[PDB]
């Protein structure tokens, strides 16, 4: 076997690189530091990390989020630290119970949470512009950003413009561990089985498309790393063994092959594609669609079953039924 | 009609099975004993799959469905139209897998590279066969498998989940849910990256495996490294299944309640209750 | 941790749908063997002489019996009401008409209700029907009642720890959560679903599009509405000892016909049979109990289909005595 | 009346529907499928065309030509025209047009077969500011190795016939990553050194063992023709020569193996 695939047998160490970027370069910091042990599987050097006034935003933002959060959960078991630690995955900050629309709710029904989510989507907001920044100061195209912009823009359709388009915040996530996932399941519910959702099945199948295409790139990759595979950029202005051999093993498995360069336009694009069709999803539903299994069945989709046990009428709509 | 650079690695040898007799290619397929077996496999497994939706209700796509037998028939072989087409197409299908499996590897030995793809693929085929297989064997009947159908497999999913109360709470499934966010992130990262750095716009330079690095330095305050987030992507995207295979068979073999009360382990300790 | 194989399974819907109940059987046997204390029918005796409306002279709901007949019916509920206090519990001994003791006019509403349950409900209770026992299980405070606040433990026999306690503020998530099988979802479903019938249960929309005028803004209900019926669904579930698919297809929880079981319909006849229990039966006993007996609100102790199928699809596995004991219902019109 | 409904029975998630399939379809055939034919496109035909008249398929296939600037001077365009000279020493098993084709020679010194490199420039790696970027100890003087793991100099090299082929003398890191690529040996019985890449090697505290060619096959490895750098093609060279003996090495390799 090519045991290097597995662990670095033999670890290298030399005087730490540093590239300059456009501007940040005294924004930097912290020493670096290695770990042998993270050295057999990973770059050992740890650190330093760049500061600058993007990511300090979005410390600052996300910290008031965090502390909003965590105060609202504190209450939730009057304010006891033993019970905090134990019931920590029960506890939540959570929109509003009762109906108001779009109104601003009082801080005791849903008000903490629309102000976590402002300072969360700040937070993110200020993230990005360092993502971007960073790409751009060290000369790079900006297509992680893209990525992540997308990832953003679903969590303010499930957050904030859904809610917005049927004109409900009851609608948005809950913050907490237990409390986003009851969410779930309870807006699965509402909107006729998620699962008769096409966005939501395109979705997945983009989703799953990345744990194959990671899988397949991955493993590819470590099989040709004994031609220098893992040096992408070299490999694609200049085409090596490598790269030939892994479009060969995909051309006569599959009788089609990519390139080292476009193999990740199609992870980039499944990964994008996760992000955008769960949107759509989200878009469509409340605002045009109210039940998606009754949606399939109207439009023919929909797999029916015989009865096993007895086929049940509805007893509220039996002679006599009371209410 | 072949690549420009294919020629001079279209070479005999490298069969596992079969030797001569099928090391040839058809168009752009390599073909060898493990592509005769999974072409068989495809031909009846397929033309099983349409028999059996001929005797149904329905040629729409997304509402056929071949399912398997009652749970009363057990482990046994079930009639044709109570089970036994699913039997026989679940068959046909591993035996489809595992050719494909089986054929990669030889593809690989021709080529000289590493048999990492095929051993990723197994993951996969294991996952199928704890679904359809291990889960069912131990529950005692096939009828605890999931059915062939676009649609109606996601009914099988919906009421398995359901079975639970609350399969969200399944630690196992939690894991392989973490599994696929992370990796689904990680491939968008990763490709990103690696396209930011061959295209920086404008005419400007192509960037340095330099620039990699300092990048997500910069950003995160550490960088995997070239190969070594290949070795990760791997890693991430297998244990989607070989963390959820654990949530699977704990469900119903060796867990009968709700998921979320098995938190209970944690919750109900007398120190704190 | 976790529970050693082999389970149990049934199936309950077409094959291949995953559709059954999943069951540990130690735990059956368990409750089986809890179940089976349900003390025998006492003999029959002969009917003969006078109606006891004749004999006795306080007797307001079975003025029909024979004394023969009566007593063996007082000996019953002794049997599964109080069986450690005794006749006493509800009598003086040297006055066995006197009202004076609280539990002998709650016996007798509780009496009148039983006959209601097995008369007018049988939609729900069929001909296996309800006894004294079947909620009291042998003492006076049912082990299995609700207030309109969550408490615990769920079996009111069990010690409380601190934080247990209903005024210990901190440990309210978790009273909420053991009733709604361990769940985060923060409702409770007993008295917003079945202390009365003021809220739907029902939240699904039967369009696959939107109508103008009750799909935007303040003309919707809040996704709160789901979240809590999804929250009695786990507490019934809980209750009767099983998982969705015993009464419904997942594809459609919204949808009757082939997508919902018998046992779905049966469940229906149930809110409503407990929504009137609650509402003409027991929530007005709060004038008649002694304080001790209420919770913080004033009120009295309720029922949910706990409190008689406790952890069971059938209470006590379908035992009945139905026949042993017809004074119990249904009763005959005019 | 409903949202989302339009005239003629249609409703708004329906259309979409159809208008994500397009988008799907367009950006995977029309995009990506092109991107994969930035590299050995048009085909090659086994008899004759080719420049007597293209298919017009053979220009729908590719994507316009992209220009790489190089970080380091020059640039480099794809797709473009890059047909293969070299005689290859194989020739035809049987004579259908998918039938394999077999080595007339030594494979592994006719580089045929997994013993095939590409043509790569014939230019020393750079690192960012522009220093060859794969260069042994001897010369990156300010790199070593991490403490608690093996130093191979003075080891012997063990082939795939239990022989000692001869002994370590240096690594070759690469001065970018900070990891090492290849490992340099002394040649028993031959006056030369040879490259070895890592991913060939088993490095155990007294021996490094290769089991990718024998012991008598390390006096054909390629050659680098400067002692102390390597060009990209050298580096194709030397790794494929090793791949090559996982078929070649010997006789049984080739055939089935259960
Ligand atoms: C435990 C949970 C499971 C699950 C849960 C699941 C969900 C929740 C959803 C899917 C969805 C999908 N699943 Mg399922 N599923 C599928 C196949 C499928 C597709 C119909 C679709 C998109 C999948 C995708 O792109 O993957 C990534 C792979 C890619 C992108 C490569 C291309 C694959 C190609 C689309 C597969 C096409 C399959 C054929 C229609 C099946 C017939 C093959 C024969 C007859 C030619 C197979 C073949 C299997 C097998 C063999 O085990 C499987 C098992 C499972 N699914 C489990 C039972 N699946 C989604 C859907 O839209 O369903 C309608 C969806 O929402
Ligand atoms: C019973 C209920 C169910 C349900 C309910 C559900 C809902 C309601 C929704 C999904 C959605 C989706 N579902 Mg589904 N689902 C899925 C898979 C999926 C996903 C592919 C997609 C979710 C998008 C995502 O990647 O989120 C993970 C990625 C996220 C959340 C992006 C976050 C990015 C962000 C920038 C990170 C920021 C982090 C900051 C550091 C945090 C700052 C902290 C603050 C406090 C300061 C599978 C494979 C199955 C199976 C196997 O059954 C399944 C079944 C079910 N789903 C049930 C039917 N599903 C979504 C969808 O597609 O709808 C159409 C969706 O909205
Ligand atoms: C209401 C019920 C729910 C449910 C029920 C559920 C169950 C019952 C199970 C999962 C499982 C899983 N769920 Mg969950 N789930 C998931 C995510 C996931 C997956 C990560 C995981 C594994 C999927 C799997 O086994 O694929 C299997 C895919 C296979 C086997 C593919 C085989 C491919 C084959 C080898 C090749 C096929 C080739 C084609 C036939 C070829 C076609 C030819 C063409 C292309 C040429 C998310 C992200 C969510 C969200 C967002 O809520 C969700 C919600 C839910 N799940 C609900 C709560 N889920 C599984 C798990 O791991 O649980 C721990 C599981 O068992
Ligand atoms: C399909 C594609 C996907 C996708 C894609 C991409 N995802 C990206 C990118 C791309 C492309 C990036 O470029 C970006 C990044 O940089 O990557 C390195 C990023 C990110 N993906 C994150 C998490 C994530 N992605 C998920 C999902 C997917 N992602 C899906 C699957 C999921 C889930 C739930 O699945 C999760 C959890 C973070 C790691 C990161 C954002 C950090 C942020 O926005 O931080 C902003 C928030 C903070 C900085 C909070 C700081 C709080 C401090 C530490 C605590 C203070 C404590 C105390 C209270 C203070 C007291 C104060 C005192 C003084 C009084
Ligand atoms: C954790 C890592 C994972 C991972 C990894 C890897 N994945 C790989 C590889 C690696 C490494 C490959 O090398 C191999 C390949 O070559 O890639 C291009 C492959 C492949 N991943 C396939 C599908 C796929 N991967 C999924 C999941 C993961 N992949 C996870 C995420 C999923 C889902 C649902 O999630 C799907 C659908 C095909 C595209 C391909 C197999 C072709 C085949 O086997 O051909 C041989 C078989 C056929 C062509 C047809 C067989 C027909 C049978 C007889 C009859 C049908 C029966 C069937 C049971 C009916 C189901 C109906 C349905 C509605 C219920
Ligand atoms: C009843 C009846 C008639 C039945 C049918 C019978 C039948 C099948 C007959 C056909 C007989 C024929 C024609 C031939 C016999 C020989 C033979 C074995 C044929 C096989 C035919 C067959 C079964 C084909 C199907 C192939 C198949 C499973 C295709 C699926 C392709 C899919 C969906 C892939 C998903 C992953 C995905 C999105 C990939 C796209 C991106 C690519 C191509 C990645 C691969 C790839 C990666 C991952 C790199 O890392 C990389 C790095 C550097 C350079 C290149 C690459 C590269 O190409
Ligand atoms: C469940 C639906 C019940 C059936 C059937 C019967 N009873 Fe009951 N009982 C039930 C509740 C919810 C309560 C209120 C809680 C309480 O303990 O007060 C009661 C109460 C009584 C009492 C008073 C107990 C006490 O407070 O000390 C008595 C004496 C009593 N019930 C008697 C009784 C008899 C005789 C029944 C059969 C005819 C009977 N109950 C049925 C719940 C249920
Ligand atoms: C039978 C004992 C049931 C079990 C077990 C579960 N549910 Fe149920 N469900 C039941 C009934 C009788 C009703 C209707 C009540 C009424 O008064 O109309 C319901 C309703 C639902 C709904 C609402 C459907 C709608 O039309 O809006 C949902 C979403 C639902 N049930 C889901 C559900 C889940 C998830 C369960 C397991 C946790 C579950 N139910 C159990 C009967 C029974
Ligand atoms: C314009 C107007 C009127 C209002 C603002 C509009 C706006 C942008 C609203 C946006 C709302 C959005 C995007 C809401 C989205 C919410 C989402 C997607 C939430 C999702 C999941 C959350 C999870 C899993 C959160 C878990 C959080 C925790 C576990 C936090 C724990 C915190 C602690 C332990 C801190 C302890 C600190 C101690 C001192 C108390
Ligand atoms: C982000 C898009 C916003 C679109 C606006 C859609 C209006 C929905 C109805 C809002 C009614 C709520 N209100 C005002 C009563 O509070
Ligand atoms: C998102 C802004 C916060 C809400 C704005 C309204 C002010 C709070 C008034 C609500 C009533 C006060 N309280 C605590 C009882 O909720
Ligand atoms: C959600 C966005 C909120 C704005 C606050 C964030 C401020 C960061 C701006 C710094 C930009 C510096 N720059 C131009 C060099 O990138
Ligand atoms: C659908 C696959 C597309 C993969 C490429 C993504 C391109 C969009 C990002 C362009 C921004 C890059 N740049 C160089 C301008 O900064
Ligand atoms: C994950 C859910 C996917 C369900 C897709 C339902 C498709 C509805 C659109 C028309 C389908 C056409 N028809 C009649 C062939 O069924
Ligand atoms: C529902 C998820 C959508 C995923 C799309 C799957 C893309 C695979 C396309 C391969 C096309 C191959 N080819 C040679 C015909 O172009
Ligand atoms: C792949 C493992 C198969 C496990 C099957 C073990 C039990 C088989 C019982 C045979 C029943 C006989 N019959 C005729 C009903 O099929
Ligand atoms: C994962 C390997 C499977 C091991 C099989 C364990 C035996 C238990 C099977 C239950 C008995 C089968 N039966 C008779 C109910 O059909």
């Amino acid at each position: 076997a090519d045991y290097q695939t597995i662990y670095t047998q033999i670890q290298a160490r030399g005087p730490h690189i540093t590239v300059s970027g456009e501007w940040g370069d005294n924004d930097r910091i912290g020493k670096p530091f290695y770990s042998y042990w993270l050295g057999k599987i990973g770059d050992a050097q740890i650190g330093p990390i760049y500061l600058g006034a993007s990511g300090i935003a979005a410390f600052a933002f996300g910290a008031t989020a965090i502390l909003i959060i965590g105060f609202n959960m504190l209450a939730e078991v009057h304010f006891d630290p033993l019970q905090f630690f134990r019931q920590f995955f029960w506890l939540g900050l959570y929109p509003p119970k009762a109906q108001y629309g779009m109104g601003i709710p009082p801080l005791h029904d849903g008000g903490w949470w629309l102000m976590a989510g402002l300072f969360m989507t700040l937070s993110l907001g200020s993230w990005w512009i360092r993502v971007y920044s960073r790409a751009r100061a060290l000369g790079l195209g900006t297509h992680i950003a893209w990525n992540f912009a997308a990832a953003i823009f679903f969590v303010l359709c499930i957050g904030c413009i859904h809610p917005a388009l049927v004109g409900s915040w009851s609608e948005g996530v809950p913050f907490g561990i237990w409390p986003h996932i009851d969410w779930l399941t309870a807006f699965s519910i509402r909107y006729g089985n998620f699962y008769y959702c096409p966005w939501h099945g395109f979705s997945i199948g983009f989703a799953y498309g990345c744990g194959l295409l990671f899988a397949a790139h991955g493993a590819t990759i470590l099989a040709v790393a004994r031609f220098g595979g893992d040096r992408e950029i070299e490999q694609i202005t200049d085409r090596g063994t490598a790269v030939e051999r892994a479009a060969l093993f995909w051309r006569w498995t599959i009788g089609f092959n990519a390139t080292i360069e476009s193999v990740h336009r199609w992870g980039w694009f499944f990964s994008l594609m996760v992000m955008v069709s769960a949107s759509v999803g989200i878009l469509l539903t409340g605002t045009f669609v109210d039940n998606w299994y009754l949606w399939c069945v109207k439009h023919g989709a929909a797999p029916d079953y015989p009865a096993y046990l007895p086929a049940t009428p509805d007893p509220a709509s039996l002679p006599g039924a009371p209410k | 009609a072949l690549l420009s650079f294919e020629r001079k690695y279209r070479v005999r040898g490298g069969t596992l099975i079969g030797g001569d007799l099928f090391d040839f290619w058809v168009g752009p397929y390599f073909v060898g004993f493990f592509g005769v077996s999974a072409i068989f496999f495809i031909f009846l497994g397929v033309s099983l799959i349409g028999y059996a939706a001929s005797q149904g209700p329905t040629w729409d796509p997304f509402a056929i469905s071949i399912n398997p037998p009652d749970l009363k028939y057990g482990l046994g072989a079930a009639p044709l139209l109570e089970g036994g087409f699913w039997q026989a197409i679940t068959v046909c299908a591993l035996g489809a897998f595992i050719s494909w499996m089986l054929r990669e590897v030889e593809i690989s030995r021709k080529l000289g590279i590493g048999w990492h793809v095929p051993l990723a693929f197994c993951v996969p085929i294991f996952m199928f066969c704890v679904l359809q297989v291990f889960r069912p064997l131990l529950l005692g009947s096939w009828g605890h498998a999931f059915p062939y159908g676009i649609l109606s497999h996601l009914d099988w999913v919906n009421n398995f989940g359901y079975q639970y109360l609350n399969w969200h709470y399944n630690p196992g499934h939690m894991s392989s849910v973490s599994f696929l966010f992370v990796n689904a992130m990680a491939l968008g990262l990763h490709g990103g990256l690696i396209l930011s750095v061959a295209n920086p716009g404008d005419g400007d330079k192509v960037k340095t495996a330099e620039h990699e690095n300092q990048y997500f330095r910069d950003v995160v305050g550490y960088s995997i490294g070239a190969l070594s987030i290949h070795r990760l992507g791997l890693f991430l995207a297998s244990n989607i299944f070989l963390t959820g295979a654990f949530g699977t068979i704990a469900s119903g073999p060796f867990w009968t309640r709700g998921w979320p009360e098995w938190w209970g382990w944690w919750l109900d300790i007398p120190f704190w209750s | 941790c976790f529970e050693p194989p082999p389970a149990t399974t049934t199936q309950t819907g077409f094959r291949g749908l995953s559709m059954g109940e999943v069951l540990h059987p130690a735990t059956v046997k368990a409750k089986k063997e809890r179940d089976a204390q349900y003390p025998p029918a006492l003999p029959a005796v002969k009917a003969e002489g006078p109606p006891v409306s004749q004999v006795y002279k306080n007797v307001k709901v079975l003025g029909n019996l024979t004394e023969a007949e009566f007593l063996r019916t007082m000996t019953a509920m002794t049997e599964w009401v109080s069986p450690e206090e005794g006749c006493t519990y509800c009598h003086d001994e040297n006055n066995l008409a006197s009202e004076a003791k609280y539990p002998y006019v709650v016996a007798r509403r509780m009496l009148e209700m039983t006959r209601a349950i097995n008369t007018n409900w049988t939609q729900h209770v069929a001909q296996t029907g309800v006894t004294c026992y079947t909620c009291h299980r042998g003492t006076p405070l049912p082990p299995y009642v609700r207030y309109l606040e969550p408490t615990l433990p769920l079996n009111n026999r069990e010690t409380p720890t601190h934080v247990e306690r209903v005024e210990t503020r901190s440990g309210y998530v978790v009273r909420l959560a053991k009733y709604t099988a361990y769940s985060a979802l923060n409702y409770d479903p007993f008295t917003m679903f079945l202390a009365n019938d003021k809220r739907q249960v029902r939240v699904v929309p039967q369009t696959a599009l939107p109508l103008v005028g009750v799909s935007r803004g303040k003309e919707r209900r809040p996704l709160s509405d789901a979240y809590a019926t999804f929250a009695l669904m786990m507490s019934i579930s809980d209750s009767l000892g099983t998982n969705c698919t015993f009464c419904h297809n997942a594809q459609s929880f919204e949808t009757w016909g082939k997508k919902s079981t018998p046992q779905r319909a049966i469940a229906w006849w149930g809110i409503r049979m407990v929504r009137d229990m609650n509402m003409n039966y027991l929530a007005p006993l709060n004038t008649v109990l002694p304080a001790s007996r209420l919770g913080r609100q004033g009120e009295a102790p309720q029922a949910d289909c706990r409190t008689c199928h406790q952890g069971v699809t059938k209470p006590l596995f379908g035992a009945s005595r139905l026949q042993d004991y017809p004074e119990l219902g249904p009763i005959k019109a005019a | 009346m409903y949202h989302g409904a339009l005239a003629q029975h249609l409703d708004i998630a329906q259309l979409v529907w159809y208008a994500q399939w397009l988008v799907i379809w367009t950006v995977v055939l029309l995009y990506l499928r092109r991107e994969d034919r930035r590299e050995g496109y048009p085909l090659v035909e086994p008899l004759g065309l080719v420049k007597l008249a293209p298919e017009d398929g053979q220009v729908y296939e590719l994507p316009y030509p992209k220009t790489f600037v190089l970080p380091h001077g020059g640039t480099v365009t794809v797709p473009r025209r890059r047909p293969e000279t070299r005689e290859l020493k194989l020739a035809q098993t049987d004579g259908f047009e998918g039938a394999p084709l077999q080595p007339t020679g030594n494979p592994l010194v006719d580089a045929v077969g997994p013993a095939s490199y590409a043509e790569r420039a014939e230019v020393v790696d750079a690192t960012v500011d522009g220093k060859a970027k794969i260069v042994p100890l001897r010369v990156a003087t300010d790199f070593s190795i991490a403490e608690g793991d093996v130093d191979p100099r003075g080891l012997p090299v063990v082939a795939a016939d239990g022989v000692e082929a001869g002994t370590v003398t240096d690594l070759w890191v690469d001065r970018s990553e900070h990891y090492f690529r290849y490992l340099e040996l002394s040649v028993a019985g031959s006056a030369r050194t040879a490259l070895i890449p890592l991913g060939f090697c088993d490095v155990k505290k007294d021996k490094i063992v290769v089991t990718s060619i024998l012991s008598d096959q390390f006096a054909n490895v390629p050659r680098l023709q400067s002692r102390d750098q390597i060009t990209l093609r050298e580096e194709d060279k030397v790794s494929a020569y090793y791949a090559g003996g996982l078929l070649y090495a010997t006789p049984e390799r080739a055939e089935a193996l259960l």
